């Protein structure tokens, strides 16, 4: 059996840690909700 | 039981000890998570029970207690925040500029951040604090890194 526990508020934090790249990827979505890379 | 708006952890006592399988968003009395996290099963909130209401394996989304309530969308230009809720760790806001998932049916936003599988369901926010989608369904690129789609449902 699964359960839920609160972890916080949904708010934008000004001055948060800014990391991460922005890639443009060609992908395919199958009937099972699984993404794959198209080449 | 707990009806408060906010971000929640989705836990299970089936494996060893307590394990975090995913994350979700409570909003307008509706709990929103990724389908692969709960597999549509009912959820406990202390003494209360949350029954699934809407679900779709292709979209990889599921709502509890009511229809999908999250409708905000990424504008294609602005940076966003991943309110990541990692297993055994505190909630953390990670600002990033999303990339793109190009599909035969259109383009989707994409956040390129690496987190354990139990982090799927974590909300992605805009400058107003509105949930524009959920992190936790994507792909693994050639360098082993994880890229997630900004998965958003449809409001009725
Ligand atoms: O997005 C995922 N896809 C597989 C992966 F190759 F990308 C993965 N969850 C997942 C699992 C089962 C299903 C679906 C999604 C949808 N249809 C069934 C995941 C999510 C996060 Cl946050 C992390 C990881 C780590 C391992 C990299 C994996």
């Amino acid at each position: 059996d699964m359960y839920i526990e609160r972890a916080g508020d949904i708010t934008w934090e000004k001055d948060a840690e800014v990391t991460g790249n922005s890639p443009r990827l060609d992908v395919a979505l199958d009937e099972s909700g699984d993404f794959s890379l198209v080449e | 039981g707990e009806t408060t708006d906010g971000v929640y952890r989705v836990m299970t006592r089936r494996l060893l000890g307590s394990t975090q399988v995913g994350v979700g968003v409570m909003q307008e009395g509706v709990f929103h998570t990724m389908w692969h996290v709960t597999k549509g099963a009912a959820l406990r909130s202390g003494e209360g029970r949350l029954d699934p209401y809407w679900g779709d394996v292709k979209q990889d989304l599921v709502s509890y207690c009511g229809p999908w309530k999250l409708d905000a969308a990424w504008d294609g230009l602005s940076e966003v925040q991943l309110l990541a809720v990692p297993p055994g760790e505190r909630a953390k806001n990670i600002q990033t500029l999303p990339g793109i998932f190009k599909t035969k049916d259109g383009d989707i936003g994409a956040v390129a951040l690496d987190y354990p599988a139990g982090t799927s369901g974590s909300p992605i926010l805009d400058k107003c604090g509105r949930v524009i989608g959920l992190y936790g369904n994507g792909v693994v690129i050639k360098n082993g890194s994880y890229v997630s789609a900004i998965t958003q449902g449809k409001r009725e």
